[PDB]
């Protein structure tokens, strides 16, 4: 019993972008799926829902006429097809089964959901981030990783081996339109110089893998 | 359409204390198109209440949903360390289909007070040609307290937050911090 | 296009009154319209005694529910809730098994205008906001003998008839007339009765049963006389307000009776308490509409001010969807009549028919309408109310003049058959 975002990625403002949805382990036609979107920060929204045999269709004002949803049950596939794009559509987009199956007068809910599938809306290109050391009874000290797009970022600190008082932050958007976020760590600081801190940030989109050190001054 | 308000927008409560979270409909609406969710930051939803009161499969006793009309409430009678997290109405009962705003339910502590470490620009991103200050508030409670800021999820182990506002000053250069734990204002 | 989405609820209906006979038999109490014949004005359909092939009419047809109605006086011959009539128990015990047992799915109403005559005389019906606690008992006995085989509830078939013909016109039992705030007061202990109800059955049967309870509101439709004249649609709005907003608004709306009712009745309609209408509100699990002959005739039914009596079903439709908030709509009843003459050759029924489906496919496709059940009205002919058996508005035909009775299939119901098999046209 599971679904499947499929289609994420990065769109041009006012450009074309198509989702899709996978369900395995039920019967897909006897089911009502919904498209549930959250933007970073912000609460749950609802976006649209079809029903079982594909021709009725429900949909939210602020996406109406512009998205458009589709089914095909021999393939056991849903689709949002999403047009004339804008910065406010880029959030994290769920298909959500539906509790309320055919012949069954059960309560409406949505129960099944999946992991989700992420869809920027934006201009600029990618472009991976620049490490910047901050520098240091208890010290503290950390990195910086600016200017890098589009949104995944992974931290780690040792290759794995240093996580308790590690405080990777969430990133924010800046006014050029690409995300900056520091990761910080304390530690005691008469181990300073006897621990050798490396800061590791990985980011799969630019292919870039980056070891920092951190040294005070 | 029938707008959802939820309120408060976060309750700060203690484990094994009683949670109570309302939520209004702009218009009537039937308690059976009434639904609960469940969210955990990085996780997807979890549907907790169906049907205004009806508890979703695997879902406990604690959790309770009652309400008609214009008022619904969603009750869990002895809060657990997994029960907290942000908590979604939801209404099926008009067209188009709404969700509240969302309340989040946080642990209440002891007020600790923040440590403050103030990180001066790296010399690389100097030459590069931007300069980034920034202030760090380590492990307080509670949250309440050009820079653009960041805070952290409530940590599992202590209950606290931790925020780092970042100063973007110009290629060449050329924090004070306020909260209920410090008895004075923490100039660093 | 022209076929009906999946999962689409197709259904049939009746009424206690209409159809069941047997008025005194196995101790069944006399009702206000058992009193009503007999002073203003057989065995009907005799479906008390006709139970299997009743049932063998469903099993042709095709349907996926039924909709009857259990008689009050035939449970509770005194009214009050103290001894059911043990025969009369089985009867609609053994009706919902035979029913579940062909996997039709049943819609019960409470009550489709057959007040005890007990709780008339003792203390004058509606009027008496004392029967309000009394029906809730009914209703509560009823949720507790049947609740675990039925998903649908109706409270209250078309409450506007019971109180406006009932007290207004005088033209239903019980026959009362010249008192307008008799008329509303019926209206205030009517809705409120059904708002007792739904908060009974939400708090105490919901949530073992999960099943879904509303009240019958019929209704007609209006045009203006000038397509145009914005005049004429304000008067139409106010014929509409007048029948439908009069029970919509306390029960599907603020809880609180339409603005404009308030004002134009300002001594005789009856206030809601602010407790009250929180607790009117949110009180039906569905809107049930009822679109039918009895909203339309005769002309002393409804108030047109001044304007044109209209057969749109889907501008109704779609009048609900804009008042009510776009809700979920069943097709309560739906339908027309022949004359008496008329035996099994129905060409308008099929007509009506058509032209109705037709109009709620249309709302449910182009107008975005959440109409996901369609209830055709009557299954046999029957008694027809002051009209008696002077029309006659089933699918299947019954000759009251035969000791036999048996339900002979008009043109009518090989259609409806027809158009189920084909989930449309
Ligand atoms: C209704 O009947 C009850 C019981 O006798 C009585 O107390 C009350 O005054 C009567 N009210 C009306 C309106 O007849
Ligand atoms: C009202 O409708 C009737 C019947 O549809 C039509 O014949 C008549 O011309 C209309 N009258 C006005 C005043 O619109």
């Amino acid at each position: 019993v599971q679904l499947v975002e499929s289609g994420g990625g990065v769109v041009q403002p006012g450009r074309s972008l198509r989702l899709s949805c996978a369900a395995s382990g039920f019967t897909f036609s006897n089911y009502g799926i919904h498209w549930v979107r959250q933007a970073p920060g912000k609460g749950l929204e609802w976006v649209a829902v079809i029903w079982y045999d594909g021709s009725i269709k429900y949909y939210a004002d602020s996406v109406k006429g512009r998205f458009t949803i589709s089914r095909d049950n021999s393939k056991n596939t849903l689709y949002l097809q999403m047009n004339s794009l804008r910065a406010e559509d880029t959030a994290v987009y769920y298909c959500a089964r539906d509790r309320a199956a055919a012949g069954l007068h059960y309560y409406y809910g949505m129960d099944v959901w999946g992991q989700g599938t992420t869809v920027t809306v934006s201009s600029a290109s990618t472009k991976g981030p620049s490490v910047f050391p901050l520098a240091p009874g208890t010290a503290a000290l950390g990195c910086l990783v600016k200017d890098y797009f589009p949104e995944p970022v992974t931290v780690s600190w040792n290759s794995g081996a240093l996580t308790s008082g590690v405080h990777t932050f969430p990133a924010v958007l800046q006014s050029s339109g690409l995300y900056s976020l520091s990761s910080v760590v304390t530690v005691p600081s008469s181990s300073l110089g006897t621990q050798t801190y490396i800061c590791n940030v990985n980011h799969k989109p630019s292919n870039t893998k980056v070891d920092k050190k951190v040294e005070p001054k | 359409e029938i707008v959802l308000t939820q309120s408060p927008g976060t309750l700060s409560l203690s484990p094994g204390e009683r949670a109570t979270l309302s939520c209004r409909a702009s218009q009537s609406v039937s308690s059976t198109y009434l639904a609960w969710y469940q969210q955990k930051p990085g996780q997807a939803p979890r549907l907790l209440i169906y049907g205004a009161s009806s508890r979703a499969t695997g879902i406990p006793d604690r959790f309770s949903g009652s309400g008609s009309g214009t008022d619904f409430t969603l009750t869990i009678s002895r809060l657990e360390p997994e029960d907290f997290a942000v908590y979604y109405c939801q209404q099926s009962g008009s067209s188009p289909l709404t969700f509240g705003g969302g309340t989040e339910v946080e642990i209440k502590r002891t007020v600790a007070a923040p440590s403050v470490f103030i990180f001066p620009p790296s010399d690389e991103q100097l030459k590069s040609g931007t300069a980034s200050v920034v202030c760090l508030l380590n492990n307080f409670y509670p949250r309440e307290a050009n820079s653009q800021e960041s805070v952290t999820e409530q940590d599992s182990k202590d209950s606290t937050y931790s925020l780092s506002s970042t100063l973007t000053l110009s290629k060449a250069d050329y924090c004070e911090v306020t909260h209920q734990g410090l008895s004075s204002p923490v100039t660093k | 296009y022209d076929t009906f989405p999946k999962n689409f609820f197709w259904g049939i209906g009746t009424g206690a009154l209409q159809v069941e006979g047997s008025w005194k038999k196995d101790g069944k109490g006399p009702s206000i319209w058992d009193h009503f014949i007999h002073t203003h004005l057989n065995g009907s359909s005799d479906s008390y005694i006709f139970l299997e092939k009743d049932l063998s009419a469903l099993d042709f047809i095709g349907v996926s529910f039924y909709q009857f109605s259990i008689s009050w006086p035939r449970l509770f011959p005194d009214g009050i809730v103290t001894v059911a009539n043990a025969k009369g128990l089985q009867y609609y015990s053994t009706l919902l098994d035979a029913l579940v047992l062909r996997n039709i799915e049943p819609i019960v109403t409470l009550y489709h205008w057959d007040l005890p005559l007990a709780l008339q005389e003792k203390y004058g019906g509606w009027k008496n906001d004392t029967i309000i606690d009394i029906f809730n008992d009914y209703a509560t006995y009823c949720f507790q003998m049947f609740g675990d085989r039925v998903k649908y509830w109706i409270t209250i078939h078309n409450p506007y008839l019971v109180a406006w013909h009932g007290y207004g016109t005088g033209m239903h039992a019980p026959g009362e007339k010249g008192n307008l705030a008799a008329v509303y007061t019926v209206g205030h202990n009517l809705i409120k009765a059904h708002s007792k109800v739904w908060h009974n059955y939400n708090t105490h049967f919901r949530p073992h049963q999960k099943g879904w309870l509303s009240i019958t509101l019929g209704s007609h439709w209006i045009e203006p006389n000038r397509s145009e004249n914005t005049m004429d649609i304000f008067k139409c709005q106010q014929s509409m307000v007048s029948v439908l907003g009069w029970f919509a608004n306390p029960i599907h709306g603020d809880g609180d009776y339409p603005e404009g009712m308030r004002k134009k009745l300002f001594s005789v309609l009856p206030i809601f308490s602010e407790a009250e209408k929180h607790e009117m509100r949110g009180t039906a699990d569905f809107f049930a509409f009822s679109f039918g002959p009895n909203n339309f005739k005769p002309l002393n039914t409804m108030a047109k001010m001044g304007q044109n009596v209209s057969l749109n079903l889907r501008e109704a439709l779609n009048w609900i969807k804009l008042e009510y908030n776009n809700p979920r709509i069943l097709i309560a009843e739906n339908g027309w009549f022949t004359d008496s003459r008329v035996k099994t050759e129905d060409t308008t029924a099929i007509y009506m028919m058509k032209n109705f489906l037709s109009q709620v496919l249309q709302a449910i496709r182009l107008d975005e309408i959440r109409v996901f059940g369609y209830t055709a009205w009557s299954l046999l002919d029957g008694f027809e109310w002051q009209d008696a058996y002077t029309i006659r508005r089933g699918l299947f035909y019954v000759d009251f003049n035969s000791k036999q009775k048996e339900r002979k299939p008009k043109s009518s119901a090989h259609y409806y058959k027809q158009i189920i098999r084909e989930n449309g046209f």
